């Protein structure tokens, strides 16, 4: 039981420090890099009371790469890992692909066969990364190709971050998302998508900071990657391993695309006035407010929903809780799947960063659910792209790599094709 | 790791750009001599970016003065930070051009131009991986907009794939201090909109009416002039100066500003701007700064936002900050003003921030806009070219040096082009 | 076990709705700060029929604080048990309405319905079995007139099933504290005459007159007023709270005193009401607490209940007392006083008692009266709301909300018709 | 809770360094510029251990602008905000608002954009200003103008001192007066008014004060002010907010013009000997001549009185001592509104300034309220009026602003509509 991990871009290592951080802290690792079976999953064994993770750092850019070797988090990574490039992808989808992507590949791909070699129980794969700029997009796109002729079948859990309708970092991230998800489509197992103003509604409204950070961002981002893959490390009465997130809830090889949420997210006064219990935490989830997408569940139908808890948490409220959610007729869920439940269990509680600001809490769960909701989403996308790719806007860049105008209408005829299939499946 | 080699050109870019590495030693903490004495240790993880490396912990910085003038580098020479450049780069000519750009692309420039390409070509060689070259230059006189037209081709020519800054201030009609100004104006745009991949359009008006509204200075002098835009020039190279927590290099930021290979003239902006005398009854946290950017009186150009509308914005800043404050602030001024902006864009603001402020402030920005309210300074010129070249008048100077007449013709057909474009999409 | 979820509106309704909470969390034992100190088990026997458990053995109320103005807020939370109220629940608004009936139904009220009712909707899925909601406001002002009246509405939509009480304190015309007292009055009885199955009509007038003749109160602010309106909110819901020999939840004298679906409108009153300076010469079996709860200077309305007939009654108990004394008493006060009691019922009293009374008291009740008396209070505000309708005075500020004058019109048809039942059974 | 305030011509400010001074000393705020929510609605707080006022004023003359500059109040408020003109209005509503207006709004309207947008609380506006002379009349008029279109919702209470029947510091204060009321009849909301003459007969037979200067005046209209905004910054038993005073007094759209009056108003000496409560200042702020207006109110109605109390003072004597009102038949209330009494109580007392005329006191009222009695006030001012309006007197100085004779006749007819609507609506 083990796997293997790769962050791409300034979104990708930016929450990886942030979330081995959170990894080292529950198997009793210090930061300086020591102290039997939980942490061999992510963490090896050096010789003789030493350990180091099994990931890698990838980013073009050496500024955050470098602070990684300057930053306290030194002795914990190795230094060969932290890879750094030369020349920065500068929101463009082919410049992080075919001319700066190719001097650089050739280390990465060698790097994951012998980690590999090495281990034995490698169940798969996960990317942290982001479609909204361009080193997520480019060099994402062309890792995953070359790696899936190699293995696949082994499977592939990606984690983007998604613009949202209205706020937006860049300018040019429709072209950045069009472009990754043509490659994205076919050899993408699995990928759970995040916004970046949904994430601000989260802390907003429960979590009282009205001055936040990326820093924070990444912190109950830690707790929901964390909490997925926590029934591998401990111990639990229904253990969930890491190829459940593929058969239950992709119902169609296209249709790979769920969601995520996560709660109870209360702070540390609120903490001690309110209730923590199954009930209200699953009347939690399913709130659409809740959710880490600006889209509405209720303008489409739930596929399927994979329930894991975390901490003491008994088998009994957990069945009778969900059982008062298939009696809400607030909600709908699609004939195709009616039984479109998947609960978990491990024993192993919610842990606390020191000084972090989310509270302690006994426990908590993390609901992954497809539906159509994000069909707008795309059609959004998709409507706002054809207003600049009307105009030819923004195109120079992209044919200035070596790319051509061709391409651009395989990825708009791709996204014609992803839309009406999320109508047609939601009759 | 994306060595930026900076040149310099006419008077007031050696001006311009002196200023610029003396206010960028500061928050480096590079004392004037080249030894360091500052305080954090992120300064010299990224000082190569601009600087050479020596013995005894010394810094000599990658610039290259290119004068046709001697006295220009007598003045930079001895100033503050006048030691600290190379003596080997100081390279210029003997007998100046008087304003005549003819003299400074054809014959004076011709001379000079195998004395400096050979240079830049060492020091491009001692960079391990060059990114872009920046250049500060004047569209008025003849040897910033004659002798820095022309390195723009040749540079073009022996690098056509690195990225190609350009600071270039314009003239202005109501500050008029040449009268051959439209001329090498019409002249070197013919180079500009062809040549480089970017370029800043700095206005002086704008520079002496920026100062008198919120600065409230009595007595401005040009120093204080080159306080404004040397600060704008740091602020665009801060992410690969210092990290942050989204990093925009030179390069990233070009890529969603310039939407067409043409339209690539900026507009700049800097802020917080106030006075010494008014500091302490103003905050300084984000939302007073958004409003403070995107204002009509905030930007170092004479043109008016609000007689057009933006094609794409970037607002670099520095500082530790929320950043739910600064992606909500980005929202309202867009919504609450979409007429001034161009409705077949979706989002037209570029974000980005860095932890390493400058000294003396916490939170500051610098702006970069792209507008096509910019035609309307772009005609005033040509209206003054045309106005001068349908009498032939002031063209006997340039024939002398063997310039052709079609020549200002052609440069006509691309200053009535350009403007053109913007019209297009307003 | 019949959860009653607590509901606040207006400042009123805040201030009597903190001072119900503060008075029987004194005889439940709850500290300020959430804990348990008390002495007798029976008190967590019903804790959870107000509150909500939570870790530390502490206990959190299950109320919704509602306010459109922040300020109200602030004096709650900062009150001698501000903090044991939850965060969460305390939503409010940022503009106030002042006074206005139009802005807090349908401008101002309109944004915060979508905000209140989803925190009632987790309120309702946290308890077992509800039973009711009891809710606080004032016929005056704009806040609790407009915003309870609407959600009012809103929560009979969700459930219209469950027992709906609200304690509104109604307007007087010798003690007048708002110009635009008659409006909102008339138009709030539209809402509370048809949606809700109990209202409690209390008196501000009377609120007075009864603390001059039997406390002897000196210096009486608005929170000795809130002590006797808070201990009969108390006395309605004891049965459930404590073991009776006799209980009577807030359906059972519902169902004895609402005879029709209109005529719900109660009067309420309370004993044994006494001065600390007179304590000690006066006894406290039942037959002083009898005559002293039918005693026309007793209850908090200013209605003459000598003038009128009593529909009927009902006086809840508190505390061990002898059955006999208890029945016999009700029995004289309906013989002797025949006339004002009518003769198309044969008893007009429902009787019930507590084994655990107050702390501080040994026998005490609370009454709650449904006379034909309560008329001359509706009909005098309706001759002030005909008298300022009838030349459309102060209706210019509801129609620019979009209120429409004929629905002024329609609360008038149903204030002449609410007065005309009582006078129908008299 | 914010609101934003604004100062003009030479009565504007002269009471404006004069009631700002009396809020911030009671909020602790010394003169140099420093010392939690009771003082957030009128100072901000200006990063650390420093604020400023949410004021600004502006008058065209720079004499008194630039006293305030040179003045001691000078590091208190903004150096920015204090607007200053370059040419006079010289009692013209004209010059005020044609010629030397346009030249310098442009400034003025932008400026309370940034300063709202800054605010999240603002309540709405209050000027302070007067139509007895030439830049409160032009000037006024078109800054109310110009922010109604833009913000029309918000309330706008206006302070003018009108002029005396016999007593007059100018001689053309009728033009100025019926010109700018023409403007102020359909945009201003409510405008509370005093008169001159009737403030000096409050210190002279009660004060004692023979011998007083306008700073004088400008300290008990200072508590006038003060008192009403008193329940937005200290608590209250019973709170009232800035738009109580909208609904409460004005019974018709036009008719927007109550009174005041302030009490008690004793001496230091006299504070001691003379008791005081409830009863006593009740009575009094109805006595005729304690108004701040000669008009007799025995002669018209009252349409709605708003008490509002200050200090130590429990609500049961104050609903007792109105209810002595209501039976005392030397007044006379309206049929159309006979319950118009709106009671309020502040905790915080009436505050005393160092070495003022004014004593202190353990509780006050400031009584506002609508009447008839004015209406031979616009008749007084109208029939005036006409006896220069006849023989064209003071006319060639306002045609020769940029006006004509054309919309003099437009203010004339709209106050004979304003008068014969007071005589209908008494009835
Ligand atoms: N903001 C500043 N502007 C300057 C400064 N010096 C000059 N200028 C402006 O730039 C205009 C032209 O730039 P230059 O002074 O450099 C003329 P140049 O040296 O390129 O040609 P020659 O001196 O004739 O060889 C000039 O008319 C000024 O309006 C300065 O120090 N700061
Ligand atoms: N017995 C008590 N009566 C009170 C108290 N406070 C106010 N009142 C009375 O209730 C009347 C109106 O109730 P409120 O004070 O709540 C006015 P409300 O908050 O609903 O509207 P706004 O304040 O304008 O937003 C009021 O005029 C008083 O006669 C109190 O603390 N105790
Ligand atoms: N929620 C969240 N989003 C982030 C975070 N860091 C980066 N992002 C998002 O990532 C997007 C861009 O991703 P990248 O491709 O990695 O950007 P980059 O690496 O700087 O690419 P270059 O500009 O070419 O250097 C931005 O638009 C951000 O919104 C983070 O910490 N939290
Ligand atoms: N009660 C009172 N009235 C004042 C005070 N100051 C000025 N006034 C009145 O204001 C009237 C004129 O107001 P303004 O328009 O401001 O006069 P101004 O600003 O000097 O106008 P110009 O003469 O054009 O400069 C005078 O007739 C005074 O009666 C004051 O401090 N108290």
């Amino acid at each position: 039981r083990e796997c293997i991990s790769v962050h791409v871009g300034q979104a990708g290592v930016q929450m990886g420090n942030a979330c081995w951080e959170l990894y080292c802290l529950e198997h009793g690792i210090q930061p300086d890099g020591q102290m039997d079976d939980s942490f061999t999953t992510f963490f090896c064994e050096t010789g003789a009371g030493k350990h180091v993770p099994r990931a890698v750092f990838v980013d073009l850019e050496p500024t955050v790469i470098d602070e990684i070797r300057n930053g306290p988090y030194r002795q914990l990574f190795h230094p060969e890992q932290l890879i750094t490039g030369k020349e920065d992808a500068a929101n463009n989808y082919a410049r992080g692909h075919y001319t700066i992507g190719k001097e650089i590949i050739d280390p990465v791909l060698d790097r994951i066969r012998k980690l590999s070699d090495q281990c034995t129980g490698l169940q798969g794969f996960l990317v942290f990364h982001s479609f909204g700029g361009g080193t997520g997009s480019g060099f994402t796109s062309l890792l995953m190709e070359r790696l899936s002729v190699d293995y696949g079948k082994k499977s592939k859990l990606e984690f983007s971050i998604y613009p949202a309708p209205q706020v937006s970092t860049a300018v040019v991230e429709p072209y950045n998302s069009i472009l990754t998800t043509h490659t994205t489509l076919e050899h993408s197992d699995c990928a759970f998508m995040v916004d970046n103003e949904a994430i601000y509604d989260i802390c907003r409204r429960n979590l009282d900071i009205e001055r936040p950070t990326y820093t924070n961002l990444n912190r109950l981002i830690s707790q929901i990657v964390s909490s997925i893959t926590a029934s591998l490390r401990f111990d639990g009465a229904l253990n969930v391993d890491l190829t459940e997130f593929q058969t239950n809830l992709v119902p169609y090889p296209r249709i790979h695309f769920p969601l995520a949420t996560y709660a109870p997210v209360i702070s540390a006064e609120k903490a001690y006035h309110e209730q923590l219990s199954v009930a209200e935490i699953t009347n939690a989830c399913f709130e659409p407010a809740n959710q880490m997408v600006k889209c509405d569940p209720r303008h489409g139908k739930y596929m399927a929903c994979c329930l894991l808890y975390r901490g003491d948490v008994v088998p009994k409220d957990v069945n009778a809780a969900i059982a008062a959610i298939k009696t809400k007729r607030s909600i709908q869920f699609v004939d195709w799947c009616p039984t479109g439940f998947k609960v978990g269990i491990n024993y192993q509680p919610p842990t606390v960063v020191p000084g972090g600001d989310l509270a302690k809490v006994q426990r908590a769960v993390c609901m992954l659910s497809n539906t159509t909701a994000i069909a707008e989403a795309w059609a959004r996308l998709d409507h706002k792209f054809d207003l600049m790719y009307a105009k030819r806007a923004f195109v120079h860049w992209y044919v200035g790599e070596g790319m051509e105008e061709g391409e651009f209408s395989e990825a708009r005829e791709d996204m014609a094709a992803l839309e009406k299939d999320y109508e047609e499946v939601g009759i | 790791m994306r060595e930026i080699v900076h040149i310099q050109a006419g008077q007031c870019g050696n001006q311009i750009g002196a200023k610029f590495w003396e206010v960028i030693s500061d928050e480096h903490g590079i004392d004037p001599t080249g030894s360091y004495h500052g305080d954090s240790d992120l300064q010299l993880e990224r000082i190569n970016v601009y600087y050479n490396e020596a013995a005894g912990n010394k810094y000599v910085p990658r610039a290259i003065l290119v004068d046709l003038e001697p006295g220009t580098m007598d003045s930079v020479r001895s100033g503050p930070f006048g030691q600290i450049f190379r003596p080997d780069n100081f390279v210029f000519g003997q007998s100046g051009a008087g304003n005549n750009w003819a003299k400074g692309h054809y014959t004076e420039g011709a001379e000079l131009v195998d004395s400096v390409l050979d240079v830049v070509r060492k020091e491009s060689e001692s960079c391990d991986c060059l990114q872009g070259f920046q250049l500060t230059h004047s569209l008025g006189g003849g040897t910033g907009s004659g002798m820095g037209t022309l390195l723009i081709s040749k540079i073009r020519e022996e690098y056509p794939d690195r990225i190609m800054n350009t600071f270039s201030v314009m003239p202005s009609p109501k500050v008029s201090d040449t009268v051959v100004e439209p001329y090498n104006a019409t002249l070197s745009v013919h180079q500009l909109v062809e040549n480089t991949d970017e370029t800043y359009s700095i206005d002086n008006e704008a520079l002496y009416d920026i100062c008198f509204r919120t600065l409230k200075l009595t007595t401005p002098t040009y120093g204080d002039l080159n306080h404004l835009v040397s600060a704008t020039m740091s602020g665009v190279t801060t992410c690969l100066r210092f990290p942050g927590q989204l990093n925009a290099d030179l390069r990233k930021l070009a890529v969603n500003m310039v939407p067409f290979p043409r339209l690539h003239f900026f507009m700049p902006g800097f802020a917080p701007l106030t006075s010494r005398g008014s500091q302490q009854y103003r905050a300084l946290t984000v939302p007073e700064l958004t409003q403070q950017m995107f204002d009509s009186k905030n930007m170092m150009a004479a043109c008016d936002p609000r007689h057009g509308r933006y094609l794409t914005v970037a607002a670099i800043f520095r500082g530790r900050m929320s950043m739910k404050e600064v992606d909500e602030q980005m929202l309202n001024v867009q919504n609450k003003n979409s007429s001034y902006f161009v409705e077949w864009i979706p989002n037209n603001v570029k974000t980005a921030v860095c932890d390493i402020p400058p000294r003396g402030l916490k939170m500051s920005a610098t702006f970069i806009g792209n507008s096509t309210a910019i035609q309307e300074l772009f005609k005033r010129i040509s209206e003054q070219f045309t106005a001068m070249f349908r009498r032939k008048a002031f063209l006997h100077w340039y024939t002398g040096e063997g310039m052709d007449e079609m020549e200002f013709t052609e440069a006509e057909s691309n200053m009535n082009d350009l403007v053109s474009e913007y019209q297009q999409y307003q």
